[PDB]
């Protein structure tokens, strides 16, 4: 990167910190978002320089935010949530019945 | 019979103060932290303007 | 984000106001000593209560 | 078991987050000092230009 | 596993009734509750199998899920190399970093299993522009006893579960006056884990992926079920009936 | 730290409440001095009694 | 209730006052720096012809 | 939120007074040892039993 | 050392995470009062006690 080139690059790194900070603060706010997942961000770089051997690229730049987990683990436990409803409602039901003629 | 429903009726609406009190702590402690976290960001916002 | 940083000084309070509501929202439940006090906190319970 | 399954791998918790922010603070501050240093280089440049 | 985790106490519940029913041989209420409790105990066996069976199922599914997740990773990694290259040579500064994240992907193969590629001597300076940027010398890869993996691309490996019986099956094909299948001596940290546990060979004759660590455990589970199936059959067979007429069993001349 | 864990210690107080009542029934059993007090508690004790 | 709903949004709240209080202070500062930055050009401008 | 601040604590005190008096009252009914103590409380009981 | 520097913060978290889990792991005994509460902890002692 150039002189101005280095100037924004360090700025962008600071801006990325802000973005990283922004995500974390939200997650801090999400601490009681009782239906929230992990969304996290990525980084990248820009500019060119030359002496043989490889490809070249330099600087700082931000890259998108993503989430992924064992999706079906949610499916796994969701199946359980089903039958807990099945039993708990029945259990309460029988206690009602039992109270009728104690 | 009335006693049965009396308790049952309560139980439907009954709140456990200790459980809720702890849940208050859960949010109450958390809310404190997020408050400072907000402060930290606010300071971070200002200081860099050197 | 650029203008969002303007919104964010609000969002700090906005997120805070959520906890602000919650702590008191608990408090009336503490004061009421009941699971719920509004019709729309849990109607199914509420209809059952009625 | 399923009850557990919302607070160790993926859905919201504190200690993970509170620490993570600290690095950004340090990285943020390091970047802040860094750019202010560049101002000095801009100055040197202008001076040589003169 | 704790005291009263159903099955343990259920047998006692089963026998608690026999104490009373032995005490009162005419109290049908014991039979009624006992029959149900035992029936619930049988359900637990039905449930426990379905629990484990279903776990083994998803484990089996994980191969397809896994296979899928990594094949794209397979082509994605080989695709990354393409970008490194060109009809001419290039400058040293950044693909250095390009590799590394692509390198931890090779580590992901370690994670899964492992794979390796060659690194050796080349030049990357022109003076006449008659040049290239190239993978092979620095990347051509081997896996699990097979060794042909492309510098830049994924290659025709597949799994599919028939159409009639509709169960899994795996294949490969090749050009060099030779055409054989995918299944190498495959193993790995995850890749071996899935293969090792589920059932690894396939006896189409048995309709069974024979071995399995989980599969063997189910076989042992059934080894329990059938044995006690016979014994209470023996003991209930000891009971007296006005007729006996057999189950309907194959080949039974 | 967001799928398995943080909820369970929220459970423990809930579970503590489960024991909290369970103790109370036991206290009722001791106060009453009777094995069971409702249908589903021991069929034999019921069949034997009845 | 009709109290509560005016209370829901009407007059003073710490974090609200605090947040804006900080923000304008920062705003007052950002302007001061740049305006002085304008001042430095007056010098450059004058120098152009000086 | 906002003037809720100004009275919510006041309202809590207002809430406390009612509960304090009510408990303090039942203390009186206990001190007296009567289900009620005055005409304006349950007149029929008060007058008829008088 | 150097690139440990940014990962070093993470180890501090990793160290922090261990204590978080560690204290929880103690909690099993605190709730149970037992040497261990799940099979993988020691198969034999469960086995034998059965």
């Amino acid at each position: 990167m150039g002189i101005f080139g280095t100037l924004y690059t360090g700025v962008t790194g600071l801006k990325a910190s802000e973005v990283q900070i922004a995500t974390t603060g939200n997650n801090i706010s999400n601490a009681n978002a009782t239906f929230y997942t992990r969304q996290r961000v990525v980084q990248t770089t820009n500019g060119y320089i030359t002496t043989g051997g490889v490809q070249v690229g330099t600087g700082t730049a931000v890259e998108s935010i993503v989430r992924l987990h064992d999706e079906y683990s949610y499916y796994k436990l969701k199946g359980a949530s089903n039958q807990l409803e099945y039993t708990k409602y029945m259990a309460s039901t029988l206690q009602e019945i039992a109270q009728r003629f104690p | 019979l009335s006693v049965n429903v009396q308790s049952i009726k309560s139980n439907v609406i009954d709140v456990d103060y200790g459980e809720a009190m702890m849940n208050l702590m859960q949010v109450q402690l958390a809310y404190q932290a997020s408050l400072k976290a907000s402060t930290t960001i606010s300071q971070l916002s200002l200081l860099n303007y050197m | 984000m650029r203008i969002t940083n303007k919104l964010n000084f609000t969002n700090s309070v906005n997120n805070s106001m959520g906890g602000q509501s919650a702590l008191y929202q608990i408090s009336q439940q503490l004061a009421s000593g009941l699971k719920i006090q509004n019709s729309y906190e849990d109607a199914s319970t509420y209809i059952d209560n009625t | 078991s399923v009850y557990s399954e919302y607070q160790s791998k993926s859905g919201v918790n504190t200690n993970e987050e509170l620490a993570a922010l600290i690095q950004y603070q340090s990285s943020y501050g390091a970047a802040a000092k860094i750019v202010s240093t560049v101002d000095q280089m801009l100055d040197t440049l202008l001076g040589l230009k003169s | 596993d704790l005291q009263n985790t159903g099955i343990l106490q259920d047998l006692e519940n089963y026998n608690k009734a026999w104490n009373d029913f032995a005490s009162n041989p005419n109290e049908n209420a014991t039979k009624i509750a006992l029959v149900k409790a035992s029936q619930t105990l049988t359900e637990s066996v039905n449930n426990t199998f379905a629990t484990l069976d279903k776990i083994q199922k998803k484990v089996n599914d994980d191969i397809k899920n896994t296979v899928d997740e990594i094949n794209k990773i397979g082509e994605e990694i080989a695709t990354i190399n393409k970008q490194i290259y060109g009809q001419e040579a290039l400058p040293t500064e950044h693909a250095n970093e390009l590799r590394d994240r692509r390198d931890e992907l090779e580590l992901t193969l370690s994670k899964l299993v492992s794979a390796v590629a060659s690194k050796n001597e080349i030049n990357q300076d022109n003076r006449l522009d008659t040049t290239i940027t190239d993978p092979g010398h620095q990347y051509n890869l081997s896996i699990e006893g097979f060794s042909i993996v492309d510098g830049i691309n994924f290659h025709p490996l597949k799994l599919d579960y028939d159409d009639k019986n509709k169960s899994y099956s795996i294949y490969y094909e090749t050009p060099d006056e030779k055409v054989r299948d995918l299944t190498a001596k495959i193993s790995g940290g995850q890749l071996g884990a899935q293969l090792d546990l589920r059932g690894r060979n396939y006896s189409k004759s048995e309709g069974k992926y024979e071995d399995g660590i989980i599969q063997g455990y189910m076989d042992s589970l059934d080894t329990f079920a059938k044995t006690m199936i016979n014994e209470t059959n023996n003991l209930y067979a000891s009971s007296a009936k006005s007729s006996v007429t057999s189950d309907y069993l194959s080949g039974l001349k």
